[PDB]
């Protein structure tokens, strides 16, 4: 039950970490280039991209179990 | 292409022969527009990704050099490009020869049809979906 639940979020959050990394880096270029010549309100954004280190790393973190997952699953498709 | 079209042919129909090269053609002109969708598409985010590039190099403060170090993205476009003429291979071959196969004859064929990718100077994605690859969460949603 543990690896089934967890093959729909493996490329659920594949998908969503990925579409959260192209909506996040606009996001980033958005405030970046409207304060650029204000104050650091773009730091309001960055402990956002201080939290998207747990988030581009999350990414990582679960590509490295999916290596992992993966031939698992092909040994569990035999029986 | 050839080896896949001559395997397809041989492994699915039977009745000897009377028909003959459609897919073919139809085949070869998906993966056309498939590569020039794919590389245009390919250049955009490599694009978007060297825009960002010169944007982090201007600026240049305590967390900003991890971004900067974000050349593992853009070293990791060159085995995402090597790739794509063998992933458009059998994006090609799904849409035109496998429409109207069985679950199980779509998944067979992908197997001669990537061991033929095997023996070919040719690099494909070993971790490969074609639904993930062609379809769009927006479309995804949309069906």
């Amino acid at each position: 039950a543990e690896m089934q639940r967890k093959r729909e979020d493996l490329i659920k959050l594949n998908t969503e970490y990925k579409l959260k990394l192209k909506n996040l880096e606009k996001r980033l270029l958005e405030e970046l280039n409207n304060s650029q010549g204000n104050m650091l309100e773009n730091d309001e954004l960055m402990v956002t991209l201080n939290n998207l280190k747990k988030e581009a790393m999350n990414i990582e973190k679960k590509l490295s179990e999916s290596e992992e997952f993966f031939p698992q699953f092909d040994n569990l498709v035999e029986e | 292409l050839i080896h896949f079209d001559r395997n397809f042919y041989q492994k699915m129909k039977v009745g000897v022969n009377p028909r003959s090269p459609g897919y073919f053609i139809d085949g070869l002109r998906a993966l056309v527009k498939l590569v020039t969708a794919k590389y245009q598409d390919l250049q955009e985010n490599q694009r978007f990704v060297n825009v960002g590039l010169e944007k982090l190099n201007e600026s240049v403060k305590s967390l900003t050099f991890e971004k900067e170090r974000w050349l593992n993205t853009t070293k990791q476009f060159s085995k995402t490009s090597q790739e794509l003429i063998g992933n458009c291979i059998i994006s090609s071959i799904y849409e035109t020869y496998f429409g109207h196969l069985n679950e199980r004859e779509r998944a067979d064929m992908l197997v001669i049809l990537k061991r033929l990718l095997g023996k070919f100077a040719v690099k494909y994605d070993v971790n490969y979906r074609f639904i993930d690859y062609l379809v769009t969460l927006d479309e995804k949603m949309k069906w």
